[PDB]
């Protein structure tokens, strides 16, 4: 749903 | 008292309030619903009749342990891995949930309150101990020093931020959270049998007692060279240990063998009983009469004993 | 889809718990058949005569639901390898009772732990149960990749940890497994359910593990990292391991509590879906070979017989 | 398993007839003048998951006779389900016993004992042994439901059944053991060479000073088809109480009832038969206080080996 | 096995 | 068979030791001032053909103590010989009973119980079960002969014995079954890797609140040379009464005794061993109220499958 | 049987 | 046979 919901943690 | 209709048939915790009121936590370990409940009796004798309970409430899940946070605060450990705090109303007629957190994984096996009274310590079966600030309503700290289930924890009654913890990995650790690497590994130095319960001596500092699987109550000193004196009083594991409020406390021990044993300072069996028909879960000394001991077990009984103190 | 399940040890009521689990998108629930804290005795007179039911009845669920939705767990208090004769005997009796009840319910799988090095008595009891009657319940052994003793923090003053490489010491958990299946004689009804844990071991250890008959993989919710948006995520090594496991068609079991309270628990499962998709799609060879993997077939002999 | 009991409970005819028999027995035993004061002790043996207990309670309610009920069950999981039922619904009226009836010592003498231990063959599941063990705690005037049961045999020809039996070769076993054990089959594709004839009869309670279950029977079956005999199909009938009956025999098959399938006793070698050549067969029911087994052989028209001697290939543990 | 068999 | 008893009676050492133990117990139990009135009731369980009865009579005669002798036997064929003996020589002094002590009801309590049920492993013949059954008719101050027996194990490597056991490939049976059953064999061509260690121990009479014969043992054997473990030899040592003892353990073998041979517990695959390693093995004695079987597994240096799980291959009929 | 098997 | 064997 949210854009970049699954983007890796930095 | 607009309380639950009936209790769960497996009493799990008993605690005497300074005023004399008895808090009794029960859970349903069998049947369709595995729920829990708490009850407060202004008259210990009337218990466990649900009609004479001064107050009562039904918890979300089972109740594994509980403790008095003060004169009206009740801190409870739940099978859902949640630690919760309830508060009595001004009239002490209703138990109202105040706080409830699911920080712990698995099921919280035990809980305790530090001497300061505003902080608590909990141990879970998921290899972890946690220190909470009740006033702040957060988890101050989390530790993983054991390699197996944290069987028991016991706050120091005389020194704040000091508490013992015993696990199934056969380690007894004396945590002093004021310094780095708080765990101290101080113990009997006898890895023979796993510990099962701990108890600080109310009067003597740095001196405590513990129990193992084979029902051997051992008295040890923190500052000593692991020197201990032990007695094989029970034929089964010692589920709990309680010290009397006398100036020379007697040690009350209850075991899986469904028996009670009151021992002197020398661990000599001063009195014994086998009234219960099942596991004895908890015992507590009545503040009004120091010779009266109230014990609760899974047989759904509250047994009052008069000890020859 | 990626078969995913939920691991719970506190189930106040089955109906609502299953409703909530299904709503979150899980496919099966791992639960205790008996209450975890309800100790039971079998050789002590006052205790063995305990009245009343010993557990919730099977009538609560349809026979289909038991056979597909539920996975039994062994009670934590059962320690068949205890040093005390009484405790050992009680643990044996309790484990046998729980396994028999699981068979009675016809559970598809039953989850047992391997948290300690020595498991000879447990293996003996399980083998005895297998060679007794006819039942089809698989057994999943929960074996951490890293032993619990090695994952504890350096908090003890008198028992400090060691930073030695311990190349041979990282395989110990596998040994625990290897012995166990050896004791049970490579029974086809025993499978592994390894627990990922926070930190991964050397890549060779993971490669060795991937050759074992892994059926499930336990993901604690504590290993998921938090991204800048507050959602759970996994590190690169964890992502690679998850890809390799997905290539094996393993069943993922999310365990623990919702650490990312701001979000929903389903957020965890969704992430696995995001990993399920976007993975390298199968090539022509893999698609061709699908359906024939680890399936033994005799070679052709065109000279002797006609194709 | 749970599914076994679940499929058992799908049959309404058996439990309805059990309820009818219990109701009639209660009416007979308790006269109207003693309705308020007389309470009958009823013991349900092998209560399983409790359908028999529910039937007994409904029969007592409709007959308006007071009853006190015991439910004996040896399976611990069925015991768990029964205890949950008792706590939830039945209450103090039903007392659950988790013990084998042969070893249990009852606190009271039962007025009625209701049981269901009838396999495809009448006494396949050792109903006689369990009931004779339970008789010791029955009243001198007590009643046992089912009252009596008989088993029937009928020769059958089935190339398909013989082929499937021959295909039951189990490695790690005597090569010809599959032919020495009975199977329960629907016998959809078969030819019956004669009407079934009674084989064994059992009645309870057994007041005979001799108490033995070993039996020997000989049967003659006229043949009018000149075919090949492949095995023996076994059915059974039972009288629960007076008129109330329950059977699976084709001529008197209970309508709708589907809880049992005919049993099959194979023969090692097919035997050709002619227009005459009455088929003479012999059946033995033997035991040794630790096992029970059946031995059968055909003596006419052409003899055959004795099957399953000394329980060599198939036995039922006591 | 529905009926009376395994 | 009669030949078995014939070979049994050849050994004089066993019966001489039994007579000595009896004699001593009688002397201890009957003081001189009560010599002519204190008549001790002595029961010989599993009397067999008489040898124990003759030994008891000789011990009583040489001790000058009055005795009253019962001889219990279940084998009817041996009962015939016992009755002939009693009618001919013993007379009314000896009462012969044709029953099983586990079910017989003695008319009165007995001061002493004499039995010779010891097997090669001292429990493979279910001596503990029979003696526990017999204990119900023993006086509170009674004595049991043997009063205690221990069974010892010792690893052994023998290619010849391994090949022999491999050659015991029976038909219509699991090909690996031969490796899951103990064998009693005269160990001649074998190498013993370590000294035997006590495996199991039983004592009678048993007065503890709980009576259970299920046992679990773990043994560690140091090894000082490269070798190939092939099995475990098993011996026993019995303390008949005080110093009077019988043993077949090599370091304390009873001189001249030949009535017992060591038992052999094989393992499926040979286990290579190196000096400095320790062979860790585990033994289980399990019983299900109808059978008694052993289960053994090798845990170190390399694991091996549990042998004979649930008495799959070898069982002793209770 | 696919591949080169049976 | 002799000894203690069948
Ligand atoms: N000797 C015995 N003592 C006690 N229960 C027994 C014995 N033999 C069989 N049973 C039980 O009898 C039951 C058989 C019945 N459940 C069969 C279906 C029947 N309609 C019922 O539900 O009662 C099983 O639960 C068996 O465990
Ligand atoms: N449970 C039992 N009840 C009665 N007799 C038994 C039982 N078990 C074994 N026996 C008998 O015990 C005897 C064993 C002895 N004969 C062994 C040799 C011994 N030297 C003797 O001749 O007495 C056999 O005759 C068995 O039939």
């Amino acid at each position: 749903t949210v854009a970049g919901q699954f983007e890796d943690a930095d | 008292p607009n309380a639950p209709a009936c209790m769960e048939r497996q009493l799990e915790a008993a605690r005497y309030r300074s005023d004399g009121a008895l808090l009794l936590g029960a859970s349903s370990l069998s049947g369709r619903c595995w729920a829990g409940s708490l009850w407060l009796f202004k008259d210990p004798c009337a218990a466990p009749n649900e009609g004479f309970c001064s107050a009562g409430v039904q918890t979300e899940a089972g109740v594994a342990d509980l403790t008095w946070v003060g004169e009206r605060g009740i801190l409870v450990a739940s099978d859902s891995g949640a630690v919760e705090l309830w508060e009595l109303d001004e009239n002490e007629t209703l138990i109202v949930s105040k706080f409830c957190k699911y920080e712990h994984d698995d099921i919280v096996s035990t809980v305790s309150v530090l001497s300061s009274g505003t902080q608590a310590v909990s141990g879970s079966k998921d290899i972890c101990i946690k220190v909470w600030d009740l006033a702040q309503q957060v988890v101050l700290s989390s530790y993983r020093a054991h390699a197996a289930q944290v069987t028991c924890v016991a706050a120091s009654p005389h020194k704040d931020s000091v508490f013992l913890s015993c696990s199934e990995d056969n380690r007894i650790l004396l945590w002093d959270t004021r310094c780095p690497k708080p765990a101290s590994q101080i113990g009997c130095s006898a890895p023979g049998y796993l510990p099962t319960s701990l108890a600080w001596h109310p009067q003597q500092s740095e001196v405590f007692v513990f129990g193992d699987e084979n029902g051997t109550v051992s008295l040890v000193d923190t500052k000593s060279t692991s020197c201990v004196l032990s007695s094989a009083v029970h034929s089964q594991c010692v589920t709990g240990l309680v010290f009397s409020p006398h100036s020379v406390p007697f040690l009350a021990s209850l075991s899986e063998d469904c028996s009670l044993a009151v021992l002197d300072s020398s661990l000599s069996e001063l009195f014994r009983s086998q009234a219960h028909r099942d596991f004895v879960r908890d015992a507590t000394w009545s503040p009004l009469n120091h010779s009266l001991l109230t014990t609760v077990g899974w047989d759904h009984q509250v047994v009052h004993h008069v000890v020859p103190t | 889809r990626v078969s995913s399940g939920r691991d719970l040890n506190c189930v106040p009521e089955i109906a609502d718990t299953l409703g909530a689990v299904a709503k979150q998108g899980f496919d099966f629930l791992c639960m205790p058949v008996f209450h975890p804290r309800f100790k039971r005795e079998f050789i002590q007179e006052p205790a063995k005569n305990r009245p009343g039911p010993q557990t919730r009845s099977d009538l609560l669920l349809s026979g289909r639901d038991w056979n597909t939705l539920i996975v039994g767990k062994l009670s934590p208090w059962i320690r068949p390898d205890s040093k005390v004769e009484k405790i050992r005997r009680n643990s044996e009796a309790a484990m046998l009772q729980e396994l028999n009840f699981g068979a009675y319910l016809g559970l598809p799988a039953f989850l047992l732990p391997l948290n300690q090095e020595d498991n000879t008595n447990l293996a003996r009891v399980l083998t005895n149960h297998i060679h007794t009657g006819h039942h089809s319940s698989m057994f999943w052994m929960r074996v951490p990749l890293v032993a619990p003793e090695d994952l504890r923090d350096d908090i003890i003053e008198n028992a400090p940890t060691t930073h030695t490489e311990e190349y041979s010491g990282e395989e110990k958990t596998w040994m625990w497994w290897h012995n166990f299946r050896t004791l049970c004689d490579y029974s086809k009804r025993i499978a592994v359910a390894l627990e990922i844990g926070a930190d991964l071991p050397s890549n060779h250890v993971i490669d060795r593990w991937l050759g074992e008959p892994i059926k499930a993989a336990i993901l604690p919710t504590s290993i998921f990292l938090t991204n800048k948006k507050g959602f759970p995520v996994l590190s690169k090594m964890h992502q690679r391991l998850i890809f390799r496991l997905l290539k094996l068609e393993v069943q993922f079991i999310i365990t623990g509590t919702n650490h990312h309270s701001e979000k929903e628990f389903c957020s965890y499962l969704q992430y696995l879906e995001y990993l399920s998709q976007n993975r390298p799609p199968p090539n022509a060879y893999e698609l061709f070979a699908k359906g024939y993997e680890d399936y033994l077939q005799s070679p052709l002999q065109p000279l002797m017989d006609n194709l | 398993e749970s599914q076994t009991y679940e499929v058992f409970e799908k049959d309404p005819i058996k439990y309805s007839q059990y309820q009818q028999a219990i109701y009639k027995c209660l009416l007979d035993r308790v006269p109207e003048e003693e309705k308020d004061t007389n309470v009958q002790v009823l013991m349900v043996l092998g209560a399983g998951r409790g359908p028999l207990v529910n039937a007994s309670l409904r029969a007592a309610k409709q007959a308006d006779r007071r009853i006190k009920l015991y439910a004996v069950e040896k399976n611990p999981n069925a015991v768990v389900t029964l205890e949950n039922w008792q706590f939830e619904e039945w209450g103090s009226q039903v007392t659950v016993v988790s013990s084998d009836m042969r070893e249990w010592v009852a606190p009271e003498k039962a007025d009625i004992i209701v049981s269901e231990l009838l396999g495809s063959f009448a006494d396949n599941e050792l109903s006689p042994e369990c009931l004779d063990g339970a008789q010791h705690f029955l009243k001198d005037d007590g009643v046992s439901i089912p009252g009596e049961y008989t088993s029937f045999l009928a020769p059958i020809s089935s190339s398909k059944l013989y082929n499937e039996v021959r295909a039951c070769r189990e490695k790690d076993r005597d090569p010809e053991a599959q032919f020495e054990m009975p199977y329960v089959v629907r016998l959809h594709n078969f030819h019956q060479l004669s009407a079934p004839q009674p084989c064994f009869t059992f009645s309870h309670p057994n007041r005979d000073p001799m108490i033995d279950n070993n039996r020997y029977c000989t049967l003659e079956f006229p043949v009018e088809v000149n075919t090949v005999l492949h095995g023996f199909a076994g059915y059974f009938e039972t009288v629960l109480y007076q008129d109330i009956t329950l059977s699976i025999r084709p001529e008197t098959h209970s309508p709708g009832m589907f809880s049992w399938f005919p049993i099959l006793f194979p023969i090692k070698q097919p035997i050709t038969v002619r227009e005459g050549q009455t088929i003479c067969v012999r059946f033995w029911r033997c035991s040794n206080s630790k096992k029970v087994w059946y031995e059968w052989a055909v003596t006419a028209p052409v003899c055959s080996a004795i099957h399953n001697p000394t329980g060599r290939s198939y036995t039922i543990g006591l | 096995g529905r009926g009376r068999g395994r």
